[PDB]
RNA sequence: ACAGCGCUCUGGGGAAUUCAGGAGGGGAAAGCAGAUGUGCCCCGCGGCGAGACUGGCGCACCGCCGGACGAGCUGCUGGGG
């Protein structure tokens, strides 16, 4: 389904912006 | 005014031209592919703009100078066809006396002369004016209209020169009333003019829908 | 066309390239004669032999009697020149062929057909004449 | 700056082996402004420029128009020796050998030229 | 010869586009200037004041392959004005200049060369004329410039590759339209040095027809140019345009 | 089997996605490439489902120089990552149709989930990506902003002369405009100054026979005033335009005191004078040409400006064309452009070719090659007296 | 912005579009 | 063009609807024949070949305007039996062809947000987001709405989802970075009044990616703490404030919005005492930017904007006023 | 002019205008391949999918191929409420 936009995983983070925040709601 | 295409987002461009105009110059200096330049070229480029444009600023107020001159010289003549137009006859014929010594029909065609000789040696049709043509007042008709008006107004030229170069005044003379022939003849020339464009079309049998 | 002498084809030098009808092929598998080596014997150069679809065409047409000379022709060490047109008439697809390019050998054995690419200059015609093939235009052999 | 540089095994003598046999056969322009003025006449077949040259910008100019006419050219490292081969007692820095309608020579031209486009 | 300030009068050719400026003992083929007043490569050019702005520009057949094909008489050349030419083999752009006249300002030549300096001299003359885009890219590997090139009405091929007829196969099937206009330029010397003219020729034209061309006219150039042909066939149909 | 397919063009990527896909046993049929043909019977099997633009045309050269040499961009990597439905290949996989081989190994690489399909090697997509290079112009125009000729145009430039270094060795336009400027505007001062100078005379006669150098002749009419009001060393400008005290300031005012000449009005000496001031202020745009005209011919060319003269030598280089053209011209040609002066013509002409081909085809050229031939100029020069 | 119109409107071509309009020869005794 | 016989199956489709309302008494005769003349004129402007938006947007409102006069018409005449699904039904075809016909129309996609968010089509709604966001992926305003609808939805990581995607698009222009520490922050806040986020370090590593985008001007940082200056009555608001100002002063020393945070900096949360005390050391502050080494002009403009923004509150006192006015004069 | 040859014949030209056809160029998103309102929940089937296992092979030894559990998320014009 590509139907909507998925929320993004560590597999789908592509920039240094979108590692840093899945950085920071890992460790919350 | 605008530097190089570097320059263009910030730039004010609307002094000299208003925008609809120099909003397109922004767009193409920002996706155009011309190659960069030095600062020490455009030092060159824009000094020969500094002088073209000091060119035209000398040669507007020569032309302003040359309608100040043409107004003290022969005000009937200003009056009738303009400045410019009155110095290119005193141009081709020498001076002021040395046009007045000409018929009307020789100022009709001053400046054809070529046109002129050659259908005079080969007996063609000759033309019909000279420099004439652009003047004011034969600009205005159309057709045959244009050819009439052009001897009338060279026959009001030849009037006008000859009285701007014979004739005395007292010196302390306006110049309402210096040019009082130039201000007559054109007036009488507008109206014939307007006449000459304001003849009307044939009358035509009205056909109804059977032809009847 | 350039390599054309009055009526001398200069563009042929060995390898030929020679062009076969069906009328060869079936007459050379008749005379118990192999095809490559009867050539190369006959023009004592190296030959490349090459047979259009329309020549094979013609082959396939002609029914199950004639297998063997199908499969001679279709051996597949030869060149398959496939050929833009419509009719699979053999005699004008090799007509206009070398018409166009005039490089080739033409191996025929119909007078028809021989006596249609006589009229055109500088093609030899190769032929078998019951114990060997027989070269006929051409001047260096 | 001399890309289709010719490498050591046997292209580089090979190279002047045929170019002194095109001078014996008298088909050889020899200097910078011959070998220009043949390439832009179009009669040449092949041409050799030296690698050892003084400031290389005149064997940087001639591959421009060769490669204009689309005619092959080949860097040999010695001009020392491009003179020496072609029989000259001067050094010679570009060569170019024509093309004749009727030679055994050209055998040798057809088969060098295949190597340079094999170098290209 | 034809010598400066003669006069001639320019007529037009059968092609559109190309004209024929003939005048006292030498008659010579000319393609209007898109940018007036300036030679490419110190040609000799025509000036006529109409009753300029008018400039024509004389077409050496010794130079340029495509004129020495006019010349010859091919039947058709494909470029029509405002059609788009894909130019293969486009060395310092001497016949592209000619090739962007001739599709005039309403079409597009898009003129491929390799080598650099080359490069830099089509790039100087790209920068002259404003139809006409340089791709200094490799002619062997089209997948550089199909962000460049849309789908192309003619492509003209003038490189001297073995395998020249693969490099014209692949650009083909990349960027040409159905029914799609060539000319190539065949050197036989170049293609096989040791085989016949005609016979490189003939095994040229298998070739392009087993990579899906038809071809439909084909002349040795040979007063200007000996053993060269030009091939001049029609992509993925038997007519032209449709 | 293609469920979606990338389309990269100059104005940005777009990728398509397939409804009613292509048959590909009948991929050589005539019905079927009329249907390629005709956009009303391809746009049923294309609908434009995403479409990147570039920001800037930097980005757009950073594209073609990432795609061309084969590696994906991260905004490429960016929007597959949006467009695509996010797996990986261990139970459904998704097929992209792609026209570069090396790309298609880098997007499989980057999603593992992507089979890709490309142009060089799939002959279904071949077509396929084919057709909508057809029809790109059409499956666009929705969201086309202007056309995609121009960009085109300049992304092809700009992709070139990145490849060349093009702008940081082609400098010769400058040289060759500024002789043209410098030959123009020094026959307009010649022309200026001859009619200020009759037009002066007229009133006053003495000055043309008693001054030349018109260039001062106009400075000295812009700062004389009238006749009449004339005094030697007043302030600022006699002292360092001529001779001061004792030779020349007293010879203009005797031949104003014994001048002759028709008396002239104040608009008219205004009208004089603001000739002069044009004629004067194109001759300091002279010197200032000059000058930068000798910088850069020192930058671009330096051994012909030493061999020859920057004058002489830039007037060669404008009547060749460029350096390119002077440097693929042999001696010969460059001679085109007794039998002591025509051998010394030889002569120099082979050494400036030598001269024009090093100052061209060097990145940034040098002088001492230059000097050397000039010193060889210069003792053959002593080598012909000796006879 | 939106003005009233003029109205225009009262064989073989002037100029070949195709070659660039070419004008049709002034046939003179000279040519 | 098939234009009639593609619109036959538009109209065929509406026909029993029009049964329905002229077998009720709700529309008559020659209502229900203008009805048809005009939907028939509709469809057949609609499937024309040079069409455009602004026609599909009058058709649009031409259908849902009829539907709400047919559901005053069935209040006022007393039925509960008809329903507007039909007319929904059909308005999502106008805009679904619509959107095929012109997907590059921001406009048109947006009434088709506007439409599908009002007759409370959620799930439609985010499939539509999705396909309009595919289609212009470089509009800040389809990345915003889509954020803050999921936001105001509550799915806070979809509204992060589209957000991230949207900051890996839009990297030109500051404004959907602004928008998304605004609504990070506004989540910051919910989870504040709902009573790691006790740190609230997501808006400081929005601003340490910020660093290095190709928008990083001052301007731009000062866009960021005007945004943040916003809603300061939270927990780690003066640590955010605080590293935006060491940020500023660490990298752009002497500009004039550096020194303008330097003014605005004490002020974030008051309102009361704190208030004038807070404005004396911010005006202490200002007086020492105003005679330190800065752009004189740049500031004084960026402090008489500020001081109009003062001016438009009441309640205060009139020394103090009259001082800002003396202030403000001589700049 | 005679002789000869060709085309054509409600004789032959030109113009205006009406109707019946033909060929070509350009322009057009030029797109009716299966046309079913929305929202939620349950069922069935299917995808992502964190994590956790397990079988056999492995003489370049460095690694393979395969089973079945699954938090959480999600699709359905499959059908029913
Ligand atoms: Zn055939």
């Amino acid at each position: 389904d590509a139907s909507e936009l998925q929320p993004i995983t560590q597999k789908t983070s592509g920039t240094e912006l979108e590692q840093t925040i899945l950085a920071i709601m890992e460790e919350s | 005014a605008l530097g190089l295409r570097t320059n263009a987002p910030n730039a004010d461009l609307s002094e000299i031209l208003p925008p609809e105009i120099e909003a397109a110059v922004k767009a193409a200096a920002d996706i155009s592919m011309g190659t960069e330049i030095s600062t020490e070229d455009y030092e060159n480029i824009k000094l020969l703009a500094v002088q073209v444009v000091e060119r035209s600023e000398y040669r507007r107020q020569l032309a302003e100078y040359l309608q100040n001159r043409m107004k003290a010289i022969s005000p009937n003549m200003t009056e009738l066809i303009g400045a410019l137009v009155g110095a290119r006859l005193i141009a081709h014929s020498g001076s002021l006396v040395n046009l007045a010594k000409n018929p009307g029909s020789t100022i009709q065609i001053l400046g054809a002369e070529k046109a002129l000789f050659r259908a005079l040696k080969t007996k063609h049709a000759t033309p019909k004016y000279g420099i004439i043509y652009h003047a004011s007042l034969v600009g205005q008709a159309s057709g045959p209209n244009k050819g009439k008006i052009a001897r009338q107004l060279a026959a009001k030229i030849a009037l006008s020169v000859r009285t701007d170069a014979f004739e005395d005044f007292p010196e302390n003379a306006d110049d309402e009333t210096r040019a009082a022939v130039g201000i007559q003849a054109r007036a009488k020339l507008e109206n014939n003019l307007r006449l000459l464009e304001g003849k009307p079309l044939n009358k035509g049998v009205a056909l109804g829908p059977n032809g009847i | 066309p350039s390599s054309m002498f009055f009526e001398h084809n200069e563009a042929l030098v060995p390898p030929y390239n020679v062009l076969v009808d069906t009328n060869f092929l079936s007459r050379t598998v008749g005379a118990k004669l192999p095809l490559l080596e009867s050539a190369m014997d006959c023009l004592y150069a190296s030959v490349n032999i090459i047979i259009t679809s329309c020549v094979m065409a013609e082959l396939e047409k002609l029914g199950p009697r004639y297998r063997v000379a199908l499969m001679i022709a279709r051996d597949e060490r030869w060149q398959r020149l496939t050929c833009d047109h419509k009719g699979t008439y053999a005699d004008d697809c090799i007509v206009d062929r070398v018409q166009k390019h005039r490089i080739y050998i033409v191996a025929t054995n119909d007078r028809d057909l021989k006596r249609r690419i006589r009229k055109i200059p500088g093609v030899p015609i190769m032929s078998v004449q019951k114990g060997k093939y027989a070269i006929e235009r051409l001047p260096g052999a | 700056a001399a890309w289709p540089k010719a490498e050591d095994p046997a292209l580089v003598q090979e190279l002047l082996d045929c170019v002194q046999q095109a001078s014996h056969y008298r088909q050889l322009k020899k200097g910078a402004n011959e070998t220009t003025k043949s390439v832009n006449r179009g009669t040449s077949e092949l041409v050799i420029l030296a690698a050892d040259t003084q400031p290389l910008s005149i064997v940087l100019h001639i591959p421009l128009i060769c490669e204009e006419k689309n005619v092959p050219y080949v860097y040999v490292p010695s001009k020392v020796a491009l003179g020496r081969a072609c029989g000259v007692s001067r050094a010679v820095i570009a060569v170019s050998l024509t093309s004749n309608e009727a030679s055994d020579l050209n055998s040798k031209i057809r088969a060098l030229r295949d190597k340079v486009e094999r170098l290209a | 010869g034809a010598k400066a300030g003669k006069k001639v009068i320019v007529e037009p050719h059968r092609h559109k586009g190309v004209f024929v400026a003939r005048g006292g003992k030498e008659d010579l083929l000319c393609t209007a200037n898109l940018v007036p007043g300036e030679s490419v490569y110190g040609e000799k050019r025509i000036s006529v004041e109409t009753p300029t702005k008018t400039e024509y520009r004389i077409w050496n057949p010794f130079r340029s392959k495509l004129a020495a094909g006019i010349l010859g008489g091919l039947e058709t050349i494909y470029m029509k004005p405002g059609s788009k030419v894909l130019y293969l083999g486009a060395a310092s752009g001497t016949s592209v200049s000619h090739v962007a006249d001739i599709v005039g300002p309403t079409g597009a030549v898009y003129a491929v060369e390799f080598s650099h300096r080359s490069g830099r001299d089509l790039i100087n003359m790209a920068t002259r004329r404003t139809n006409v885009i340089p791709i200094v890219e490799d002619a062997r590997k089209p997948m550089a410039y199909r962000m460049l090139v849309p789908m192309v009405d003619v492509i003209f091929a003038d490189v001297a590759q073995p395998d020249q007829a693969r490099i014209v196969g692949i650009n083909a099937r990349l960027f040409l339209k159905q029914g799609g206009g060539l000319l190539i330029s065949i050197k036989a010397s170049c293609i096989d040095s040791t085989a016949p003219p005609e016979q490189v020729f003939a095994s040229e034209v298998q070739k392009l027809r087993e990579d899906k061309f038809f071809p439909k006219e084909q002349l040795t150039l040979e007063p200007y140019e000996r053993d060269h042909a030009m091939v001049s066939c029609v992509y993925l149909q038997k007519e032209f345009e449709g | 089997v293609v469920n979606f397919l990338l389309f990269e063009s100059a104005v940005g990527f777009s990728l398509f996605e397939v409804v009613h896909q292509a048959d590909t046993v009948g991929l050589e049929l005539p019905e079927v490439k009329d249907a390629m043909k005709t956009l009303d019977k391809f746009g049923k099997m294309v609908k434009l489902r995403s479409f990147n633009p570039w920001t800037s045309a930097a980005q757009g050269l950073e594209a073609i120089n990432l795609i061309s040499e084969g590696i994906m961009p991260e905004y490429l990597k960016s929007a597959l990552e949006m467009n695509l439905p996010q797996t990986s290949g261990k139970k459904s996989k998704v097929v992209l149709g792609v026209a570069d081989k090396k790309l298609a190994g880098e997007i499989t690489a980057a999603f593992p989930g992507v089979q890709c399909e490309a142009a060089d090697t799939s002959e279904v997509v071949a077509a396929l990506l084919r057709g909508i290079r057809t029809h790109a112009n059409k499956l666009h125009k929705s969201l086309q902003e202007g056309d995609i000729g121009r960009a085109q145009l300049g992304l092809g430039h700009a992709y070139s002369r990145a490849k060349v270094k093009f702008s940081v060795h082609k400098n010769d336009n400058h040289i060759i405009q500024g002789i043209a400027t410098l030959d123009a505007l020094d026959k307009s001062i010649n022309q200026g100054a001859m009619r200020v100078r009759e037009w002066y005379g007229w009133h006053f006669p003495e000055l043309i026979r008693i001054v030349s150098d018109n260039i001062t002749y106009a400075k000295v009419v812009l700062a004389i005033g009238n006749k009449s009001s004339l005094t030697d060393e007043s302030v600022d400008d006699l002292a360092n335009v001529l001779n001061q005290d004792q030779d020349k300031a007293l010879a203009i005012i005797q031949a104003a005191k014994v001048s002759m000449g028709q008396d002239i009005s104040e608009v008219d000496l205004q009208m004089v004078r603001d000739l002069a001031s044009n004629v004067t202020s194109m001759a300091d745009y002279r010197r200032i040409l000059a000058e930068s005209l000798d910088k850069k011919m020192s930058e671009v060319a330096p051994n012909l400006q030493v061999i020859l003269g920057t004058p002489v030598a830039a007037r060669l280089i404008a009547h060749a064309g460029s350096l390119t053209n002077l440097a693929k011209y042999p001696a010969s040609t460059l001679q085109i452009l007794p039998k002591v002066k025509g051998r010394i013509s030889r002569y120099l002409a082979n050494k400036c070719s030598i001269a024009s081909r090093i100052d061209n085809f060097s990145e940034k050229p040098t002088r001492h090659f230059g000097e050397v031939l000039r010193q060889q100029l210069e003792q053959r020069l002593e080598w012909y007296a000796k006879g | 912005e939106l003005s009233v119109r003029v109205p225009q409107l009262p064989g073989p071509p002037d100029t070949l579009s195709d070659w660039y309009n070419i004008p049709r020869t002034n046939l003179t005794p000279e040519l | 063009a098939w234009v009639a016989d593609k619109a036959r199956f538009y109209l065929e489709r509406a026909a029993p609807e029009l049964r329905e309302w002229e077998e009720k008494e709700i529309f008559t005769k020659d209502e229900i024949r203008n009805l048809v003349a005009k939907r028939s004129d509709f469809e057949h402007l609609v499937l024309a070949p040079g069409t455009k938006p602004t026609d599909f947007l009058n058709y649009v409102n031409w259908e849902r305007s009829l539907d709400r006069l047919r559901a005053k018409r069935c209040a006022r005449l007393n039925i509960r039996s008809v329903t507007s699904h039909a007319s929904q039904a059909r308005t999502f075809g106008i805009f679904e062809r619509a959107v095929l016909k012109h997907p590059g129309s921001i406009e048109l996609w947006l009434a088709y947000l506007e439409f599908a968010a009002q007759v409370k089509a959620t799930k439609r709604w985010r499939r539509i987001m999705t396909r309009a966001l595919r289609l212009h992926p470089m509009n800040a305003s389809l990345w915003t709405l889509a954020g803050r609808r999921a936001a105001q939805n509550g799915d806070m990581q979809r509204a992060r989802a589209h957000f991230l995607r949207g900051c890996r698009f839009c990297t030109r222009e500051p404004t959907l970075w602004l928008e998304y520490a605004r609504c990070e922050m506004d989540w910051l806040a919910r989870m504040e009044a709902k009573k790691p986020a006790l740190s609230g370090a997501i808006p400081i590593a929005v601003f340490d990616v910020a660093r290095k985008q190709p928008f990083w001007g001052p301007a731009a940082a000062e866009k960021f703490f005007d945004v943040f200056a916003k809603f300061g009555h939270l927990s780690c608001h003066e640590r955010i404030i605080s590293h935006v100002v060491t940020t500023m002063q660490e990298l752009f020393p002497n500009h004039p919005c550096t020194w303008s945070v330097h003014i605005r900096q004490p002020l974030v949360g008051v309102d009361t005492p704190a208030f004038p005390k807070a404005l004396r050391e911010s005006l202490a502050r200002l007086k020492a930017a105003l005679q330190s080494t800065t752009d004189r002009k740049a500031l004084a403009t960026k402090m008489v904007a500020w001081m109009d923004g003062i001016l438009a509150i009441e309640k205060l006192d009139a020394a103090i006023r009259t001082v800002l006015e003396h202030t403000k004069r001589s700049l």
